[PDB]
């Protein structure tokens, strides 16, 4: 038919960018004046709201894509075909430039705003508008897109199948281990007086292993003798 | 300008600031010095907001302290000698310094001091025959029980013993019989040293600090 | 033509593609965790130009910094001999800021630019990069390498920050521009006095204040190297394991 | 025909003419390394008879000095068999320490023998080795050898410095020699208060102020030990690698 | 001819004890009043010469001896004969023993020099006149002393060629983080509120190597039976 | 019958009778080694009603509570697949608690049981057990199991605790009954001031002292989780080795 | 004969339960008044006896049984009949049970006894009633018989003959590493200034060991057909 699919990421990304983009102007627009005092009940309306939505949203958004994916596995992996392996990989690569995304959004973006927000409010609790986003958001997302790459791989490629990649497991495992980072980090000094880092670049590993069964899936001729 | 144990005396009066920079520690804990190249001059004693200072001391924020430093002289030469006060947390402050010309031989500097017993003590050389005395003998011993074994299996031979087999060749009583006699030579050595640094000296009090 | 690809122009045209996707993917990715890392321990010297001062900042920012730079190193010259590593991980950092600095920093919360732009770090990235790419050894790399890096660190930022170091006087008192930037435009919790930065000792002499931090910077950036290469080799780890 | 020499004579000739540079290398070699490490953090306690008080010193300095001893012991009698590990790095310490005391401490800047003179390891050393000598085993030697050489610093030392513990009245205070020794002689950078000294507390009961310091001394000691024997031991490798 | 030589050990003792004896001497002399105040322009002739100078020479010193080493280094190493390696292991010994003295001096003797230096002065920069000698001399030589050592073996020796014995690298590359240690120690206070021990007896496993390259090139015969 | 046994009834019978003694010479064993460490470190909160407060003890007990709980789950269920590695910890513990708390704190020293009862941990013990029995994962447990772990604590001690959060006007002053428990019964070593205990900040908004706090505590028992798992895994090392 | 023999096992727990029982009543009776404050001369016969007694004794209680077992050990362990490892085994349980026992009341027992004894008293030294009891006694014997455990095992089943396990070794000497930390816990203030957590259940390793052992010493006939 052909390896390279690339309709699907499109859907993602183009989906992504969009959600978040009509995110940053919906805290533009209500950051600024609705969300300043959380005694306030337009906060209940345009805070509290979304995040009683997202959190169970999320939730069951992330055990769905993973039930489903489980359950479209392909039960007989190990007979699959050089060209499909292929294509299969190919989306595999798909799935990790979304989360490539996800990571931005959660992580860099609405983490780093996150700072600026801490210079406009005094806090009425732990829930701003920015953690509403950063953390019970853009956060939950960006890990679950990574279940998904993870779970995409672990049932349709031979070798993720019958294994866990260490390193894919700690990517889809270490984005519950940042809330002990980049959340407590805030309780720095509420939760003080009774008192180098652990990271995912992960992905690292994932895409080598990737690339080794590409160079596995070409012979001696494209290899050597296509690219010298 | 001094001669050798000439006992000339530095002094003079300091105000502490009031607005104390955030840089330094509060002066609650500071000590008095005089800035000199080494003990060129000792110390026989100095006073400062009217007390002996030979330990820490607070000065309070605002006021002004008194201060002398006495100071026999001990080293030919020329030196500019400053008052000095440092302070807990936050380094030396270093005054007003002039030059002092000491003349003679250091070879003819003495103190001496008094104990409670009665007796006198020339600092300057007291105690350090007994050091010696202590030190070079335990010394001598330990360069003895490395020449020994080395000279009673090689390195190479010992290394290469222990490379086959054995081992067991290099070490194995009488090699135990002579450490356990060495061992017990030394806990007695020890045993005795100190019984008799105990009869010397059996008066003897800590290091007076605070 | 070449199996499973049913042409050239599959296979030649597939590898293309999937190299971008790669590349890209592996963008943010590091830019993401290493901005993360980055933000959480060096801050808010990065933040603030109030904080870019002579001695702290000149100190922490190359030591943090270097870690996902030496990371990334291990990671692409280790396994395709690619000689961007540091400046891959570095500028995704610098558009991570940035991108932030503006939108938010500024078009969010409008605190002005002056107040909000992040420490420069390309200029040593490509030093670290260039030290690997010419002795082929990451030793070599984490000695003269970090150390370069540690010393280009306020050289390059010199440019920028400069301008806001000028005199001011105020209320009979001296400020710079930017203490009075940071005066000026009122954050809701940033008292002076929080702000982690020179305020003079006994114990400086000279005249080095600089010099001093940014050798320490250096040297210290050393041993972080180091270990933080091994951790880019831990990170690229093809190990598979039975359970979980 | 004794290839590849060609007398025995050339043979036990050399071998004898090497294990005497061995012997040397290796005595600085660790007197170098060890002292370097202790210094940087014993100090200090080593430097100033006006620091070697009941608690601290005689707590720091059986600690921090059971180091290369325990990875000096780990080389010799696990590749040689040789009784004098401990005896062999603390005496190379107490020479590089002396030579160094006279000829600079004295001899350059002229503060008297009796203000900077080191403390006494031989004894403890000594008795470490034979624990091992006797006891084959190193895991009875981290225990009952570091605890013994934890006890045997203060007796040991204290032939040599009793003589500056004596009491003399000063402008109506008490004050021991040694305090007045550095009293005396002016350090341009020692002020009392700095000193890590014992100056008593509400939790002492007797009476004890010494031998609690020793026991807890050889308690860590233990520890110290077991650690710096596997790093005496990684030291050892005859590892070889790859890449750098 | 004969394995062991000693002529070259001789040379470096001697040529070594003696320039670190010229220093101590020139110390006493210079140190005493011509190096107590920076300010001054005595300071400038007796020692901000001596550092300018030093350096600069030590760095073209060590970059010499390592490339003349792998120059004159033996291009068919694994052929070297029985005696010839035995030989050449004592020159090995040799090297060793003159990184043992460039240590001793270096890293005990103008080491712990520079403590009672620090009751004298009160320091007008980093540079006194024990750093001088400290720091930009008896560290770099010996320092470069164990490169030579390190690049010796590795051009002489088949094993150390073909390798870097970890041990070796170690001892040859750890002298550059004793600066990272005893040159920051200093730095204390005044590089603090910005806020066991990793040393260099790599020397262990390489004289173990030596060691076992000994025992090797000595038949059953020499090995069991003359020492038995 | 079956060889080394005679019959079956010495095979079925002699391998019952050693069960036993395992899983008894495994209570305590663990119990033993867990209450030490426990109280050495949770003290102190577990000793004394008026410690434990809203902040600290709901905090810092199920942070140091996991520990061998962990060790003990990847003991049972790696190698015996047998579903009760926290709570065979965690009872243990209780048991060796409590029959101290009454038998010497109460029976030797006499204050009364009101004061001196320990914190309670089963509920969450049971928890973390089941967490592992449903998902055979360590993994998962480590995650959702840890997190149970941390919320329950509080909830589950609610039931004992509540009773001595009543208030009494003392002096014209309030007191909670537990603050007053504290203050009759004379330690002879117990200051207010020692406690360690919720004191307010500024920082806390709401409302939330409590919630935020059994959070904080799920979320790093997480890593302890890890952490002691491993640590259980070395534990059970059934590796022999050459030298001592 | 039979494997199982358990009447050595209640010899230990028998005269053991009791010793501590008896021990816990003496301190009850003459811990209030006779050990109240040090400096009286009924401590010195009450309590200052026992410590002076103890130590002494269990010193050589140790030394004891570690030469009385090495002597009796079987001189060719390897030959060990199947039926007399088994039966060795359940002696070696057996040691267990009891270092078990006694590991309850050295360090539960006795241990958190003392936290209630701080609340009693202002300590006039170091040796308190309660200190007496927990560190000179009802430690050292539990050390003891972990001692004697180790030795029993070493010397009677081929295994822990030529060995040490790793695991039965740390059981046996880090009961000499808890002073390290439950003594020195309490000169906590005292000796601060001058400025997680190393454990043993290596227990579980020797139980484990002990079971791999069983597992072999039943043919395929007991273990899958017995047991399924
Ligand atoms: C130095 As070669 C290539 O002969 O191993
Ligand atoms: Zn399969
Ligand atoms: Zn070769
Ligand atoms: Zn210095
Ligand atoms: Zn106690």
């Amino acid at each position: 038919e052909s390896v390279v699919d690339l309709r699907g990421m499109w859907i993602g990304l183009v989906l992504l960018n969009v959600f978040y983009l009509i995110v940053r102007i919906y805290e533009q627009v209500f950051g600024w004046r609705a969300g300043l005092d959380s005694f306030a009940p337009e906060f209940q309306t345009y805070w509290m709201s979304i995040l009683w939505t997202e959190i169970p949203l999320e939730l069951v958004s992330g055990l769905g894509l993973a039930g489903y994916l489980w359950k479209t596995r392909d039960r007989n992996v190990d007979a699959v075909t050089p060209r499909e392996e292929m294509r299969r990989l190919v989306v595999l690569v798909q799935w990790l430039v979304v989360y490539g995304i996800a990571i931005y959004w959660g992580a860099s973006f609405f983490t780093e705003q996150d700072g600026t927000w801490h210079m406009t409010v005094i806090r009425d609790t732990d829930f701003t508008p920015s953690h509403i986003i950063e953390f019970y958001m853009s956060y939950p997302i960006y890990s679950v897109i990574a279940v998904g790459a993870f779970f995409y791989a672990k049932t349709r490629i031979p070798y993720f199948a019958h294994g866990y990649s260490l390193a894919f497991l700690i990517v889809a495992i270490g984005p519950f281990m940042i809330i002990p980072n980049v959340g407590l980090n805030e309780w720095g000094h509420t939760f003080w007086f009774m008192e180098f880092g652990w990271m995912a670049l992960g992905v690292f590993g994932v895409v080598l292993q990737i690339l080794m069964r590409i160079h596995a899936l070409v012979g001696k001729e494209g290899v050597k003798l296509l690219t010298e | 300008t001094v001669n050798v144990n000439e006992e000339m005396v530095l002094s003079g009066k300091v105000h502490v600031f009031s607005a104390w920079p955030q840089a330094v520690a509060n002066p609650r804990v500071s000590f008095l010095n005089a800035g000199e190249p080494g003990p060129v001059l000792v110390r026989t004693a100095q006073f400062i907001g009217e007390q002996f200072a030979p330990r820490s001391v607070s000065l309070e924020i605002g006021k002004d302290y008194a201060f002398s430093i006495n100071l026999r002289g001990r080293r030919a030469g020329r030196w500019h000698v400053h008052a000095q006060i440092n302070v807990e947390g936050g380094g030396p402050i270093i005054g007003p310094g002039q030059w002092i010309e000491i003349k003679g031989d250091m070879k003819d500097f003495t103190d001496p001091v008094t104990l409670l017993d009665g007796s006198t003590v020339d600092l300057e050389h007291y105690g350090i025959s007994r050091v010696y005395a202590w030190h070079l003998p335990w010394m001598a011993v330990g360069a003895a029980w490395i020449f020994f074994w080395f000279v009673r299996k090689g390195i190479i031979t010992s290394y290469i013993r222990v490379a086959e087999g054995k081992a067991d060749d290099v070490i194995g009583d009488d090699d135990r019989r002579i450490g356990a006699i060495v061992l017990a030579l030394t806990i007695l050595a020890t045993i005795v040293g100190y019984a008799v640094t105990n009869s010397t000296f059996p008066r003897t009090i800590p290091l007076q600090a605070g | 033509a070449v199996g499973p690809f049913n042409s050239v122009a599959e296979a030649a045209g597939c590898v293309q593609t999937v190299d971008w996707m790669l590349l890209v993917l592996l963008f943010f990715a590091v830019l993401g965790g290493y901005h993360v890392h980055f933000m959480l321990t060096a801050g808010d010297w990065d933040f603030w130009v109030d904080w870019k001062d002579r001695r702290m900042w000149p100190t922490v920012v190359p030591i943090l910094g270097v870690t996902f730079c030496a990371a990334s190193q291990a990671f692409w010259w280790v396994n395709f001999r690619l000689p961007f590593g540091a400046v891959f991980a570095a500028l995704g950092l610098l558009i991570g800021e940035w991108i932030n600095r503006y939108v938010n920093f500024w078009g969010w919360t409008y605190f002005p630019i002056s107040l909000v732009f992040p420490s420069a770090l390309i200029v040593p990235a490509i030093w670290l990069d260039v030290i690997l790419l010419l002795s082929g050894s990451y030793v070599i790399t984490a000695v003269v390498g970090s150390l370069g890096w540690g010393l280009l660190f306020y050289p390059n930022n010199w440019p920028a920050i400069a301008a806001f170091h000028q005199a001011t006087e105020q209320h009979g008192q001296l400020m710079t521009l930017a203490d009075l930037i940071g005066f000026h435009f009122v954050r809701t919790s940033m008292p002076e006095y929080i702000r982690m930065v020179e305020r003079g000792t006994l114990r400086t002499f000279g005249k080095d204040v600089v010099p001093v931090a940014a050798f320490f910077s250096g040297f210290v950036s050393m041993m972080v190297y180091f270990l933080w290469w091994f951790m880019g080799r831990w990170y690229s780890t093809t190990k598979v394991i039975d359970t979980i």
